[PDB]
């Protein structure tokens, strides 16, 4: 499924992630955008053997076991194709978990480069939430 | 499967060090996040804190900086530190995994000057 | 930090009988709200977590429900197995709080 920027900012809300361990709501609709642009069935093998599933692009080789990574360690204790679901309830889940960690929100490459510095808030704007 | 289970003193005296270890079974310390978890005499139960993959740690200010949370990898453990304790330490503690799936048997520690 | 206020602060109910447990928060915390269960003499169980998220494992007769501010755990038809404590706890800001918790007992 791919979500419209407005819907995806309401989901998110209410899967809780609108000041969520100190950041702010735009900052996940951002990293949404820029990693998978809104795409809940996005996928992207890496050279080190890990994929990367999902509306956030959560990693195989720390994150979700896909039983096809080397070093993987299962960090979300969560298979990764329960991140390619049009139900966000998973990878919201596994990335509460990610951001739980001092790396918070630097762990997606893509918010770092596109939304870290940015007027994340304007993601959510112009929206019924 | 995963198991853990708490170790350490169950009495010690005020001013000292209170020093726990929880020592994990089934998989690796560092394919998790650890936490630790007290509950006091009167049902109150406080969160201590926990140390994640990264190995950052994130620490309750109600401890005023008084603890410590540790791994060791060899021996599949992590610890739990807290010094100059006092009579308020004395509680039941817990070590959990992040998720709160699993947990350990719990160990009552009594800071007395006896 | 985030204080949890959960009342009643015990309960009475005859097994068969349902029941609901309250746990406010003193700010909104979205669906980061959990809820445990602990019993004398042992650690405490995850039976709901995310507000109304279910656990494997855990008997069906345990739900929850609730967002922001106001959060409920239901339980269809009490056990004489569910006695004990109930806590909240809440995920959404360091450091991590628990409420004060409800005790359940037959009446």
């Amino acid at each position: 499924k791919v979500f419209g920027r407005c819907e995806l900012a309401a989901a998110m809300k209410r899967h809780g992630l609108d000041n969520y361990r100190g950041y702010s709501l735009g900052n996940w609709v951002c990293a949404a955008k820029f990693e998978s642009n809104f795409n809940t069935q996005a996928t992207n093998r890496n050279t080190d053997g890990s994929t990367d599933y999902g509306i956030l692009q959560i990693n195989s080789r720390w994150w979700c076991n896909d039983g096809r990574t080397p070093g993987s360690r299962n960090l979300c204790n969560i298979p990764c194709s329960a991140l390619l679901s049009s139900d966000i309830t998973a990878s919201v889940n596994c990335a509460k978990k990610i951001v739980s960690d001092g790396n918070g929100m630097n762990a997606w490459v893509a918010w770092r480069n596109r939304c870290k510095g940015t007027d994340v808030q304007a993601w959510i704007r112009g929206c019924r939430l | 499967d995963v198991q853990l289970q708490e170790s350490g003193p169950s009495l010690v005296k005020p001013s000292q060090t209170l020093s726990l270890t929880c020592s994990v079974t089934g998989d690796s310390i560092t394919s998790d996040y650890w936490s630790w978890i007290r509950k006091f005499p009167g049902n109150r139960l406080e969160y201590m804190g926990y140390v994640s993959a990264s190995g950052s740690t994130y620490y309750n200010p109600s401890l005023k900086s008084r603890i410590s949370i540790t791994r060791d990898t060899s021996k599949n453990q992590y610890y739990l530190d807290l010094n100059s304790v006092t009579t308020e330490d004395t509680a039941t503690y817990y070590c959990a995994n992040w998720d709160g799936d699993y947990w350990g048997q719990g160990t009552l520690v009594t800071v007395s000057a006896a | 930090d985030i204080v949890l206020t959960q009342s009643p602060a015990t309960l009475s109910v005859t097994p068969g009988n349902s029941v609901s447990l309250s746990c406010r928060a003193s700010q909104s915390i979205g669906n980061n709200l959990h809820w445990y269960q602990q019993k004398s003499h042992e650690s405490p169980r995850l039976l709901i977590k995310y507000a109304s998220q279910s656990i494997s494992g855990i008997p069906s007769r345990f739900s929850g429900s609730g967002s922001g501010t106001d959060f409920t755990l239901s339980i269809n038809s009490v056990e004489t197995e569910d006695f004990g404590m109930y806590f909240c706890q809440q995920s959404n800001s360091w450091p991590y709080t628990f409420g004060g918790g409800t005790k359940l007992e037959i009446k």
